[PDB]
């Protein structure tokens, strides 16, 4: 099979999936990306406060997923590369 | 200061009646009802202006001494007739224009007074000439004059 | 070589962390908003109660004043008459 | 708590006057003020005394009711609007 999942499997079992995630959450917080979302969520709500939780969430997710700088995507790739070569 | 002793009582009773906490002062609301207890009703601005005028302290309140001056004045310049008529309306709450016995009894009870039914008939008799067993306005006015 | 799989997995991870964050972030702003509204509704009902309480008090004040003026007048002229 | 930080600004902003007068003018126009003044006086003809709590308990319940729906909703909103601009 493709069996990328095997690599996910080890990534997770070795504790590295979590450590990388935490480090990702760490940098997202440092670089103000969380504030940029705590804001984006307030604009959408200020626009129409009749549109419910679900609709707001949908509007925000794709946008936030794009606010992620490309130097941050990089570090995640680097760290996942390095584990693979082992 | 040329007020009858009872006039001085009117003033003191009215101030005490709204000195809610016996702090010795009245605030705007209390001042405005105190004045009404003496028949005087004034525009919010008017009343406030008095307070600031006599506000020796800066506390936006009026002390009894000052209340007694302002009031005493307006009481001196009160018209004898209007008082007698406002009274004649109070006596006749059945709005007939004639004070009847049940009226007089109603006032007697009201003021803690204790008078036999016949004291009141004699009261009426004394001035309601003529017709009919009850006092009308110019009858009443005569009495008080 | 065949390390486009690296890219796929790095993407999935970032996807999941983001979703995770935005969901709890949105959940926050909403619950925060809902909390303000709860506060306001409560104070609106409380202040309103006060405004009616005060109005009642000033009508209590006004009723004592009117009854006082009238009783002074009834007494003054009833007693003189009775003279 | 911080509610006092509000109560204060309510007064120190002149908003307490605005709403109290709007409430008065409306209770007055629809004849609320009158009935209430009557029945309070009326009880008071039981005079000597009785102190404000003893009158309030006997009249407040049946006074809080007779406030026009129209009046109630207008004043509630004005108050609501006030707090929204602060939180």
């Amino acid at each position: 099979a493709q069996l990328k999942s095997q690599i996910q499997q080890y990534l997770v079992e070795s504790g590295n999936y979590e450590l990388i995630s935490n480090e990702l959450k760490a940098r997202l917080l440092q670089e103000g990306w969380v504030d940029k979302v705590k804001d984006l969520t307030k604009s959408e709500m200020n626009i129409n406060e009749s549109t419910n939780f679900t609709q707001i969430l949908s509007t925000v997710e794709p946008k936030a997923l794009e606010m992620v700088s490309d130097s941050t995507r990089e570090t995640v790739l680097k760290q996942i590369r390095e584990f693979l070569e082992e | 200061s040329e007020l009858l002793e009872e006039q001085k009582q009117e003033i003191y009773e009215a101030f005490s009646l709204f000195d809610m906490n016996n702090d010795g002062f009245l605030d705007y609301h209390e001042l405005k009802v105190a004045m009404k207890a003496l028949g005087f009703e004034l525009p919010k601005r008017e009343i406030l202006d008095l307070i600031d005028e006599y506000d020796s302290e800066g506390r936006h309140l009026m002390k009894y001494d000052d209340f007694y001056i302002v009031m005493g004045e307006k009481i001196l310049k009160r018209d004898p007739l209007d008082e007698i008529k406002r009274a004649f309306q109070l006596f006749d709450d059945d709005h007939t224009g004639k004070i009847s016995i049940k009226n007089l009894r109603r006032v007697a009870k009201e003021l803690g007074e204790t008078l036999t039914d016949e004291e009141l008939r004699a009261m009426i008799e004394e001035f309601d000439l003529d017709g009919d067993g009850e006092i009308n306005e110019n009858e009443f006015i005569a009495i008080c004059t | 070589s065949k390390q486009v799989i690296t890219e796929q997995i790095a993407n999935d991870l970032v996807k999941e962390v983001v979703n995770s964050s935005v969901i709890s972030i949105v959940k926050r702003e909403f619950s925060e908003a809902n909390y303000r509204k709860d506060f306001i509704d409560t104070m609106t009902r409380e202040l309103y109660d006060a405004f009616l309480h005060e109005r009642l008090y000033l009508i209590y004040m006004d009723s004592r004043a009117e009854l006082k003026r009238n009783s002074t007048l009834k007494k003054k002229f009833f007693e003189k008459w009775q003279a």
